[PDB]
């Protein structure tokens, strides 16, 4: 069930911390991909949960445990963390998955480019503490914090996979919570006691109905039923595999970040930079099952899905070679120069090079003239806290802090799924427009409930089957995956000379190692995975191997190596586990072949809301506090010009003296502090004539350019002030007419500002010049 | 044995820097490595500067001490000293130091480029001039956790570096004579923290010589195109003149010089840095 | 479990300010250097974090600074187990009353040798007109039945006005009061509580039976109430001249009206003038010398109108227990009325119609002149006589408006403070306001504009002095005096001070060291 969304409306200003400041700033507010402030799905899920705990509270009595705890425990799952003996249940998962609540996407569309907009949604707030004795400010507690403006209206996914067996009474049960929670809800975020961050929160499609649904009938509930897992039905029915294999290219794109546990240590996860085949089976299952017996096909072997790897020149990245190194000061393809394969090339004269390690290299030709392209991952160490639900703070008892390495949004990978002719007879047969039906978002990874994991899945056209360069001379192997063998014993092991036997035997051929003394035969390095069993809740034993872009070559001794043989480990994989990912790999290809150290890399608007659009009163803030800061800005840059002060007003120092004397000056801003409204203008107007009549007091102002005139047309010209300041609105603006909306409405403020702004800085040149 | 001694020597020397924390039981740093060339050390962070500082200006002055160097040394560069490179990675206590670690090796491969920019004068081979160098980051939590995705988010224009690394960290003196001595000043360690220097100074009721909203609006400005970001200084320094000791032009009217045809300046590490000095 | 709350209350009802407020942000919406905190939508509002440190620190005189307690309703992060705060205060924004806006008070320093405005020392505070109305925004949380003792004196002290918020408290500003105080109860350990808040907001709570339940336990303060009148014409002057009339009174917003004003931070800047006088003449010190700051900073008046925060290698400042309010005309005015007053350009003319309709004479002019006179001024050139060129200007003088009672506000707690709680050491700062109140009573101290120039002389017929939780040996203070030498008080009272003070004056150490 999906399409549930929950909305969120602030009531005042708010704040989510990134648990840090950043220099002036002792707090700054998370930013999605977007750089908008947005409420992380963590939070939003950990504040929705709270306040369902409380009517928890309010129908077991207060007892801490109880019926309805069960039932809070059903809803958002068990903490198995804080839970501590021999408990024997299973540790159950949440039904109930929330993304992060994000702005309203035009408004979020309208911001593109408009970095200055980007910053004015937040504005700094003080703190300080008071000494109690002295009554005064306390020294080095004086402290900044940024703050998002109060009227966002924000948004997030909700989706709820109910058990199919569930009773419908249970269903307005999880409704009557549910609601509750949401009308219970008044605040989240940073100082939620001290009045940041009150907001309202609400379902949609849920309302005090489905509340007194609950307040007529909670007596008569019981206690949630007993979870189950979803197991797996083999069904036996698959045609058994024939060539060709047919490779359909699945496309991935990160629309939220994704957490994929390379190593666990402790209270941190960290993230690969690729998507291992493994986390799509269950998509697999989600979307082809009904086919055919998927999970007869993967213990048959008669499926294989590659990892993603990141997409470079329009196809899947390959894993750079450790074949090549780099200059150790000036190359390596980070540096797009002094790139060499110690398969084929000595090391230069004197320099030292280093290995190559990370990274991702795009396609290779026999003689491309240029370096492959490069790619790389960028991501992101998000942070996260559990709360101690009684003192209401993080403590060490309850763990305190904990963060996961992510894939941020907009990252884009590439899959093949492999399926043989048998299969695809089958599927096709069933139906023609499966690999449309492929087209689906799913989420898969760490957290996976919650603001990680969201992925767009996207078939491609059939690719063509990759056509190894055959060549009786030399077999050189690339390992575009990491390879698992199995030592003699079926342990795991990482021994080459194990994968010597294994290819020679596979290949029909036998093999000697390149025995040249400078250059290298082998480059690998070990490998070790964490991994856990979701089906069975327990960790998957540690595979051990050679890491994707190890690579090494051979001479051949004797046989023939044969092309369609080396086609089929090409698209099946080598060694174990394969039908996941692992075992992919590529022979003879050119980049291993070719000597590339003369080489060297190749050289490297916005929209309006619809005035009736809801969000258009919000963004109307947002311009007014960004144009305000501007006009000071350009007001103060005129003011700093002694020849502009001239220009706007003919105010101008001459010798000692300036005219007119300040007085005269201060005098007239006296009156323009009235200048509150444009029809004020009657008043600043009055004044000057009620001046230029006394003819004493016109000729103060002789010696001035023009002055009382020039004062007059920026009074009363409603365009002259904005010639004047000469600013750019457009990168300030985002509203349909709200230049001329905007321009009519600050009018007022400009002109102040602009005079006030030339009279301050006038008076620092007549220090000067005094 | 005798690089050992030194590294060991200048350790002693370079932790009186924990100075605040010399009251109590044990001063916050631990070693982990602390001979052969190598020093990897943890410690506070915002003291970590100060410390390695210390620490490679005794080690340069110790390395002069022994024949087993000078012999080797004078031969080898024509000068009595070796001496170091490091890399500084500042973190938040819960921070994967595998992570952070890894940072580091990425910045003293930075801080290494000196042996490029400055060398012996008529070398042949062209060879290295015995200069130290640091670089360091700061991992605040949305400025990335690997070395390019950090300094790619400081190049907000692309003709734009909004830092200036790395610093160079022997004195002027030492290096008088090197081809690239004026290259070597304008990336000097001591550019940096004269500036880190002038936003700790404060005002007569007690206030810093610039305020946290104005820093801010700086801050703001370099993201912007470089004509904005240069008015921005001028509007500022117009009102609190101490930021004419920041700027680079020597033209008192931009925060960026050119530099290898890029816009580049270090005001920014001067904000970022603030506090991280013993 | 989510914090285990038996009983929350809402407490809510209307703050109105009793005076104007300032509570500064970083920028905010005015054009001052010292401009308002204004939310995000820009509008004018109380931070909650403000008012909650202001509760708090009521709170924490109440409890005589017993931390124990005061953390276990507002929370701690050190003790493992305290953490969050029981209360909880929401932003309020503030609804200035109809037809009004922000008022811009000045301020200026006066140079105390000269008498002159010193140079620089001037600004231009932004504040909310008196009337201003805002959300008593508080929650509370109770994991035990009932409410709080000291909880409960809280809000006594709001419904008493005893708490001060925001910005200037010293000096004119930031006394608020609560009025329609609703406590909404919710019973959330058992069903129909829980229910109630979804859906049926709560059990209604009547105040009056709690009140009836504790005494309200002011602490140690001295009112005084000084009752006077114009003598000559007293103003402080509009901070823009006019067109008609050069010189105008200053007038601020009171609820629905305009009334005249005197800020506290003149009749407060006033004494200070004439504290430290007499404290540098007996003392013979001088402050030809000293630069403007160097001036201010003497003893006694230091610890009673209190000296800025500067660090020094110790803070030597501290805040002012003495406080003054606001005073203003016992007239007043509709916003529009004294609007046609300020835009009146003839003398003779449009003036006259405004000011009769001002001063609430619309059928007499004479009687409008008795209260708002007009007047002309020239400078004669001594060698031809008559008007200097351009030296003619005129003046509204309010020769007759009627002012209310200035309350002056000791804070001796705070004095108890500053003297590390040797209560006989109060008695010399005791005796030094008694002298400040016995010269502004002689006439000696003018106030307002135009001092020398025939204005600011003021009578005063009645000091009120009202001490609660005195020191025993201060309590003769309790009196009403009507003699200018204060003989109203008792002659052995008088004694004992004025030996405690000729023994200061003898060695005149900073008293508030100890």
């Amino acid at each position: 069930m999906r399409g549930i969304e929950i909305t969120i409306t602030m009531q005042s200003d708010w704040h989510v911390g990134t648990g840090m400041g950043r220099g002036e700033l002792d707090s700054v507010v998370q930013r999605d991909g977007d750089n908008l402030p947005y409420i992380p799905g963590k939070t939003l899920t950990g504040i929705l949960r709270d306040s369902c705990e409380q009517v928890a509270l309010g129908l077991d009595n207060g007892q801490t445990r109880g019926l309805w705890h069960g039932w809070i425990n059903f809803i958002f799952g068990d903490q198995p963390a804080l839970a501590q003996g021999a408990i024997e249940p299973e540790p159950r998962p949440a039904l109930i998955a929330i993304g992060s609540a994000h702005l309203d996407p035009k408004l979020k569309a309208a911001f593109q480019g408009k970095k200055q907009l980007q910053e004015a949604i937040a504005f700094m707030k003080p703190g300080v503490a008071i000494d109690a004795i002295t009554g005064t400010a306390k020294k080095d507690f004086l402290r900044f914090e940024e703050v998002v403006r109060l009227g966002a209206k924000l948004t997030a996914e909700v989706e709820l996979n109910l058990p199919d067996n569930l009773s419908e009474t249970n269903k307005k049960v999880i409704a009557g919570i549910l609601a509750s929670g949401a009308k219970l809800t008044e605040r989240l975020g940073g100082k939620r006691r001290r009045g940041n961050g009150r907001c309202e929160l609400k379902f949609s499609g849920y309302s005090d109905q489905q509340i007194q649904w609950l307040k007529d009938n909670y007596q008569s509930v019981d206690q949630p039923p007993k979870y189950q897992q979803n197991k797996l039905q083999s069904a036996g029915d698959n045609p058994e595999q024939q060539p060709p294999w047919h490779i359909i290219p699945l496309t991935i794109k990160t629309l939220s970040p994704v957490v994929l546990p390379a190593r666990t240590v402790g209270n941190v996860v960290e993230c690969l930079d690729y998507i291992p085949g493994r986390y799509l089976l269950g998509y697999i299952h989600k979307t082809l099952g009904e086919y055919f017996d998927v999970s007869q096909a993967i213990a048959a072997g008669d499926l294989i899905i590659t990892n993603a790897t990141i997409k470079i020149d329009g196809k899947a990245g390959r894993a750079t070679p450790f074949c090549l190194f780099g200059e150790k000061l000036d190359g390596g393809l980070g540096k797009g120069k002094g790139v060499y394969n110690r398969f084929q090339e000595s090391e230069p004269d004197g320099i030292q090079l280093k290995g190559e390690r990370g990274g991702y290299v795009g396609q290779f030709e026999q003689e491309q003239r240029n370096l492959p392209n490069t790619g790389k991952i960028n991501s992101e160490l998000f942070t996260h806290n559990t709360i101690q639900d009684d003192v209401q703070r993080p403590t060490s008892d309850v763990g305190g802090v904990y963060s996961y390495e992510a894939i941020i949004a907009g990252q884009t990978f590439v899959a093949e799924l492999r399926l043989p002719d048998s299969l695809v007879k089958q599927i096709t047969s069933k139906n023609k427009n499966w690999q449309a039906q492929l087209k689906a978002t799913i989420r898969i990874g760490q957290s996976k409930k919650d603001q990680y994991g969201k992925i767009e899945v996207t078939s491609g056209n059939s690719a063509d089957l990759p056509k190894p360069t055959g060549n009786n001379k030399t077999l050189s192997i690339w390992f575009l995956s990491d390879i698992l063998l199995r030592g003699d014993r079926l342990n795991f092991n990482a021994t080459p000379d194990d994968l010597k036997k294994y290819l020679e035997n596979a290949l029909d051929i036998k093999l000697k190692e390149r025995s040249d003394n400078d250059l290298i035969c082998i480059a690998l390095r070990s490998q070790r995975t964490e991994s856990w069993q979701v089906r069975w809740g327990l960790p998957r034993p540690s595979l051990v191997g050679w890491q994707a872009g190890s690579c090494l070559i051979y001479d051949i001794e004797s046989g023939t190596v044969n092309a369609e043989k080396l086609q089929e480990l090409m698209i099946t994989g080598i060694g174990d586990r394969c039908t996941e990912g692992y075992g992919q790999i590529g022979f003879n290809d050119p980049l291993l072949s070719a000597s590339l150290g003369k080489l060297t890399a190749k050289p490297k608007q916005s929209n309006p809301l619809p005035t009736n659009h809801p969000t258009q009163d919000y963004a109307r803030l947002i311009e007014k506090a960004a144009w305000r800061e501007a006009i000071q800005n350009k007001a103060l840059a005129l003011a700093s010009s002694r020849a502009k002060r001239e220009e706007i007003l003919g105010i101008k120092i001459m010798g000692k003296d300036s005219q007119p004397t300040m007085t005269q000056l201060g005098g007239f801003r006296s009156v323009l502090k009235r200048l509150h409204s444009r029809n004020n203008r009657d008043i600043v107007t009055g004044y000057l004539t009620a001046l230029e009549q006394v003819s004493n007091r016109k000729e103060k102002w002789s010696n001035t350019s023009q002055g009382l005139t020039k004062i007059r047309n920026l009074v009363t010209q409603e365009n002259l002030i904005w010639n004047h300041l000469d600013i750019d609105f457009s990168p300030l603006t985002i509203t349909q007419n709200g230049v001329n909306q905007l321009k009519s409405e600050l009018w007022a403020e400009a002109v102040r500002t602009l005079v006030d702004a030339i009279i301050r800085g006038h008076k620092r040149d007549l220090e000067k010049a005094q | 044995l005798a690089l050992d001694n030194c590294t060991i020597n200048a350790f002693k020397m370079a932790i009186a820097v924990f100075k605040e924390d010399s009251k109590k039981i044990d001063l916050p740093i631990v070693p982990l490595i602390l001979g052969g060339d190598d020093l990897t050390v943890i410690c506070r962070g915002d003291y970590a500067l100060e410390f390695t500082r210390e620490f490679l200006e005794a080690f340069e002055g110790q390395t002069e001490t022994h024949d087993d160097i000078k012999v080797i040394a004078q031969k080898a560069f024509g000068v009595d000293r070796l001496s170091a490179c490091a890399g500084i990675s500042i973190i938040k206590p819960h921070f994967p130091f595998s992570v952070a670690y890894t940072l580091a090796e990425r910045l003293i491969k930075s801080a290494k480029e000196v042996k490029q920019k400055v060398t012996v004068t008529n070398s042949s081979p062209i060879t290295p001039f015995p200069c130290s160098a640091i670089d360091f980051h700061i991992l605040y939590d949305s400025s990335g956790i690997d070395f390019d995705r950090i300094r790619e988010k400081l190049r907000p224009e692309d003709n734009t570096e909004l830092y200036n690394r790395p610093y160079v960290v022997t004195a002027a003196e030492n290096l008088s004579q090197a081809q690239g001595y004026e290259w070597s000043q304008a990336h000097s360690l001591q550019t940096l923290a004269d500036r880190v220097s002038y936003l700790r100074s404060e005002d007569g009721e007690g206030k810093s010589a610039l305020p946290s909203s104005q820093s801010h609006a700086l801050r703001t400005a370099l993201y912007l195109e470089k004509n904005e970001a240069d008015a921005q200084y001028s509007l500022i320094s117009q009102r609190y003149k101490i930021l004419k000791n920041f700027a680079e032009d020597g033209e008192n009217k931009s925060l960026f010089h050119l530099e290898n045809g890029k816009y580049v300046t270090r005001f920014l590490d001067a904000l970022d840095a603030k506090d991280f000095f013993a | 479990m989510a914090r285990k709350v038996t009983t929350r209350w809402k407490i809510t009802g209307t703050l109105i300010a009793e005076t104007p407020l300032h509570i500064g942000g970083v920028g905010g919406d005015a054009d001052t250097d010292l401009a308002l905190a204004v939310n995000g939508a820009g509008e004018y509002y109380v931070p909650g974090t403000s008012l909650a440190g202001a509760l708090r620190g009521w709170m924490t005189q109440l409890l005589n600074n017993d931390e124990s307690q005061i953390k276990d309703l507002w929370g701690d992060h050190l003790d493992a187990k305290r953490g969050a705060s029981f209360v909880i205060v929401d932003d309020a924004v503030i609804h200035i009353p109809n037809n009004a806006d922000v008022e811009i008070r000045e301020g200026v320093g006066i140079d105390r040798h000269f008498g002159t405005a010193a140079n620089g020392f001037k600004y231009s505070r932004a504040v909310i007109p008196k009337g201003s109305k805002f959300k008593l925004p508080l929650t509370f949380d109770s994991q035990d039945d009932g409410l709080p003792n000291a909880l409960i004196q809280l809000l006594c002290a709001l419904e008493a006005g005893d708490i001060r918020l925001g910005a200037a408290k010293t000096r004119g500003l930031g006394r608020i009061k609560l009025d329609d105080l609703k406590l909404k109860s919710f019973a959330l350990d058992k069903p129909e509580g829980i229910f109630s808040a979804l859906l049926d907001q709560g059990k209604k709570l009547d105040w009056n039976q709690l009140k009836a339940n504790v005494t309200y336990q002011s602490p140690p303060y001295l009112g005084i109430s000084i009752t006077w009148n114009p003598k000559d014409p007293v103003m402080v002057k509009a901070e823009g001249d006019g067109l008609a009339i050069d010189i105008l009174p200053l007038v601020s917003q009171v609820g629905s009206d305009v009334r005249f004003v005197i800020p506290g931070s003149s009749i407060k800047g006033i004494l200070r003038t004439q504290a430290e006088r007499i404290i540098r003449t007996i003392c013979q010190s001088n402050g030809s010398e000293k630069n403007f700051l160097e001036q201010l900073r003497i003893n006694l008046v230091n610890e009673l109108f209190g000296s800025a925060s500067l660090s020094q290698k110790i803070d030597l400042g501290k805040i002012g227990a003495l406080a003054v309010n606001d005073c203003f005309s016992s007239l007043s005015m509709t916003p529009d009325q004294w609007k046609a007053v300020e835009n009146a350009t003839e003398m003779t003319g449009n003036l006259q119609p405004a000011l009769k309709q001002a001063t609430g004479y619309p059928n007499n002019i004479s009687q409008a002149y008795k209260v708002l006179q007009p007047a002309m001024h020239v400078a004669v050139d001594r060698w031809t006589g008559g008007a200097a060129e351009g030296m003619l200007y005129s003046v509204l003088e309010p020769i007759g408006v009627t002012w209310e009672p200035i309350q002056v506000h000791l804070d001796i707690a705070r004095l108890k403070n500053y003297y590390h709680g040797k209560e006989e050491k109060l008695k010399p700062a005791i005796a030094l306001l008694l002298l400040v109140l016995r010269d502004l009573a002689n006439k000696k101290i003018p106030v307002g504009y135009g001092t020398n120039r025939g204005m600011g002389t003021i009578t005063v017929s009645q000091i009120t002095l009202n001490g609660k939780a005195l020191p025993t040996e201060l309590e003769p203070l309790n009196k009403t005096m009507t003699c200018p030498n204060l003989t109203d008080l008792d002659e052995a009272f008088r004694q004992d001070l004025s030996t405690a003070w000729k023994e200061w004056i003898a060695d005149p150490i900073d008293l508030c060291q100890q």
